[PDB]
């Protein structure tokens, strides 16, 4: 996205020198909803499913939240080994139908 | 016969009724009926990580061995029907094993009654072909119908294959057919280590049945003994190494032998290995993992020595002690010694504490979901409680066992000197 930065040159004696400190103050409170930015295209969430101590999931939720463009990624998991994995039971769900990565 | 086939059908419904049930998942996963050695999600698994090229022995999650990765590679389909129809095969195998051993007891009496070897008024004690017209039924009725049985194969465990090993080798054995017999037991020590204790059983059934008295001087014997056990020991290193050849490497002798041998899991169990092992001084974990598996191999010989003449016995009784000492106990296992209760069953007079024992059994096996379920999912009780319960298991097992053997001993003595 297009942003637009101030620069606070501290090499700079017109700026700050012997004379004086610099103490930057700005004004930001939480923006209304109607100008709050747009959720990133990229997020996720990472979670366990079920209850005992028995048997369980984890579970990833990734989001994209671009309105028209699909892009891949790589979903990296480092379990260690009390967590015991069956990997036939990976199962990749996205719009509810299944989905097939196209490198495991 | 039209009773067998009518039990067969009965537990074949059974069986299916289950699989259709939604009880198929719960019974899949306990910790009593399937264990890492036998458990079918781990096949699936291994199943699958063939399929992206990692070795299944390469993980903690696959113990089974390559035949059974064979056999279900072609059979991932029909599992259910696979299952029930090993169950049906293992209930087949004993009926006519039983059977015959029915007919060869009887003429061994007919003969020391014609010698008049027993004592002057024994009539009591003398077994009629009345009493024995059913036994070889209800042999297979104890096994089809048993809950154990049914448990274990609704989920879909490999014990229901290696307890149809096990009963194909005293099938075979008490058929002659040593040639066989060794063939079944090299398959049954190749799924689980523990079973080749059962070789002096069959090495002393066959000799028996060949008329070789067994004798230190006697150099049949020693004949016999020879190619009995150069079969087995060749059978058994055959399918070794033709088994190596299917991933090509030796990792598959670790990670089943050693498994069974040094008990890396420590997962709940019936068995008495899995608290010991997690509650344990580091310094002694060594002799005491030694001393447990030695426990099981301990017996043999003197049951041998004792049960010389009485070799079927003695095979009941070491099924019945691989079954509770083993390093992962199933009650599979524990219900393939359950189904010559009706064999031994003559001996109910001199069974004592018979109704204690058998209600504690029904007790403890009841209490096992009950207490798991609190101690796993309900979080109200610890670890203590289901290895109370698994330590009242055994003690009710090993008691029950001792009984019946004090009942045949008993029965022994009063036929030889006399019952008043
Ligand atoms: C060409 C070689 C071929 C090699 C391949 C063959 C493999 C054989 C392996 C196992 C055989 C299994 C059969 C066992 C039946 C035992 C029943 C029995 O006792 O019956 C006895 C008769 O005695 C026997 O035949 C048993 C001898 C077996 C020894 C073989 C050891 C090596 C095997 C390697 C394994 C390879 C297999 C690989 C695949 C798994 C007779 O009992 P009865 O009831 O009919 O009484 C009638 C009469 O009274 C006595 O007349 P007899 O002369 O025939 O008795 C001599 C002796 C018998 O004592 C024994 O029973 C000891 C042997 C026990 C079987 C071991 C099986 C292995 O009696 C005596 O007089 C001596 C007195 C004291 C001896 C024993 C006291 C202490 C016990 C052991 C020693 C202590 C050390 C610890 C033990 C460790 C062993 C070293
Ligand atoms: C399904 C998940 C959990 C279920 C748990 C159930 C599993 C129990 C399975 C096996 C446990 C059995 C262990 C001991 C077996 C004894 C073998 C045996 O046959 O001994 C027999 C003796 O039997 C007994 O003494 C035991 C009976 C006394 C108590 C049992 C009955 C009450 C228990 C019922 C509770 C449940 C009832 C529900 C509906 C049935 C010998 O009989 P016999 O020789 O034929 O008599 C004629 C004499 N010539
Ligand atoms: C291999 C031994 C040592 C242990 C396992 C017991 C076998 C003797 C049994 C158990 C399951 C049986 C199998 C169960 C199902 C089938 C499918 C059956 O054919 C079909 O139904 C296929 C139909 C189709 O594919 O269209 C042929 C027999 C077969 C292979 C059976 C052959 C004998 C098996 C392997
Ligand atoms: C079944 C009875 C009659 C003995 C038969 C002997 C051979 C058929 C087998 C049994 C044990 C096998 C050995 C078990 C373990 C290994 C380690 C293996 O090396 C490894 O990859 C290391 C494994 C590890 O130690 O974790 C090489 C094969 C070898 C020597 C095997 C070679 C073939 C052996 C001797
Ligand atoms: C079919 C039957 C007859 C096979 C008989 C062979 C077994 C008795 C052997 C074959 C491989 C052996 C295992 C190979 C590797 C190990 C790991 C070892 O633990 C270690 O990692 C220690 C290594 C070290 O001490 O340096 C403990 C013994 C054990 C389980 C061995 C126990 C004995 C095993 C199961
Ligand atoms: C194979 C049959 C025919 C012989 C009888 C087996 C048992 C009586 C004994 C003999 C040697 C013992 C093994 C000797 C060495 C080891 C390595 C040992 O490795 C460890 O230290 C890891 C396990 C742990 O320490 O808890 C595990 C036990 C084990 C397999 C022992 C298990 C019990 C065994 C197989
Ligand atoms: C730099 O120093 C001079 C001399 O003291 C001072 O007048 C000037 O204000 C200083 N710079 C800034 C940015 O204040």
């Amino acid at each position: 996205t297009r942003k637009t930065y101030a620069i606070y040159d501290l090499l700079d004696t017109a700026m700050i020198n012997n004379s004086r400190n610099l103490n930057i103050q700005l004004k930001w409170k939480r923006p209304p909803e109607n100008e709050a930015p747009p959720v990133p295209f990229l997020h996720a969430q990472r979670y366990v499913s079920g209850y005992g101590l028995q048997k369980g999931e984890l579970s990833t939720l990734l989001y994209n939240t671009h309105p028209y463009r699909a892009f891949p990624v790589l979903l990296l998991d480092t379990v260690p080994w009390y967590l015991r994995l069956y990997v036939h039971t990976l199962t990749i769900t996205s719009k509810g139908k299944e989905n097939k990565p196209s490198y495991i | 016969a039209a009773p067998l086939v009518l039990v067969l059908v009965v537990a074949v419904t059974v069986r299916a009724a289950l699989f259709r049930s939604s009880l198929a998942e719960f019974i899949s996963e306990r910790v009593e009926v399937v264990s890492p050695l036998s458990s079918w999600k781990r096949v699936v698994e291994g199943l699958s990580l063939l399929d992206l090229g990692v070795s299944p022995y390469s993980g903690a999650v696959f113990h089974e061995t390559p035949l059974i990765i064979y056999l279900f590679h072609f059979l991932i389909d029909y599992a259910e029907l696979v299952f029930m129809i090993t169950d049906a095969l293992t209930a087949i195998a004993l009926y006519f094993a039983i059977q015959d051993f029915n007919k060869v007891v009887f003429k061994k009496q007919k003969l020391l009654l014609e010698l008049d070897q027993y004592a002057p008024d024994v009539a009591e004690l003398i077994r009629t072909p009345m009493e024995m017209r059913y036994i070889p039924l209800k042999v297979a009725l104890f096994y089809l119908l048993n809950p154990y049985t049914i448990l274990s194969c609704v989920a879909k465990s490999t014990c229901a294959i290696n307890n149809t090993l096990i009963a194909f080798f005293i099938l075979t054995t008490i058929k002659g057919s040593a040639f066989l017999s060794a063939i079944f037991l090299a398959l049954a020590t190749y799924q689980s280590l523990y079973p080749l204790t059962l070789f002096v059983p069959g090495l002393l059934y066959l000799l028996q049945r060949q008329y070789i008295p067994v004798k230190m001087k006697s150099k049949a014997f020693w004949i016999f003994s020879w190619e009995y056990a150069m079969m087995y020991v060749g059978s058994l290193v055959v399918i070794i190494c033709l088994s190596f050849f299917l991933l090509s490497s030796w990792d598959f002798i670790p990670a089943v032998y050693g498994f069974i041998l040094s008990v890396p899991d420590l997962t709940p169990n019936i068995g008495l290995f899995w608290y010991f092992f997690a509650e344990m001084f580091e310094h002694f974990s060594l002799f005491f993992v030694c001393v447990f598996q030695i426990n099981v191999f301990f017996y043999t010989i003197p049951l041998a020595i004792k049960l010389k003449e009485h070799p079927i016995f003695f095979m009941f009784i070491q099924i019945a002690v691989i079954a509770i000492f083993k390093s992962y106990p199933t009650v599979g296992d524990v219900a393939l010694y359950m189904a010559f209760f009706p064999v031994w069953n003559h001996l109910y007079r001199f069974l004592r504490n018979i109704f204690v024992l058998t209600c504690i059994i029904i007790v403890c096996s009841l209490l096992f979901p009950v207490l798991w379920h609190l101690w796993i999912y309900a979080g109200s009780a610890n670890s203590n409680f289901f290895y109370a319960i698994t330590l009242t298991f055994n003690v009710g097992q090993i008691l029950l066992i001792s009984d019946y053997f004090y009942a045949f001993l008993r029965r022994e003595y009063y036929l030889t000197h006399g019952l008043y």
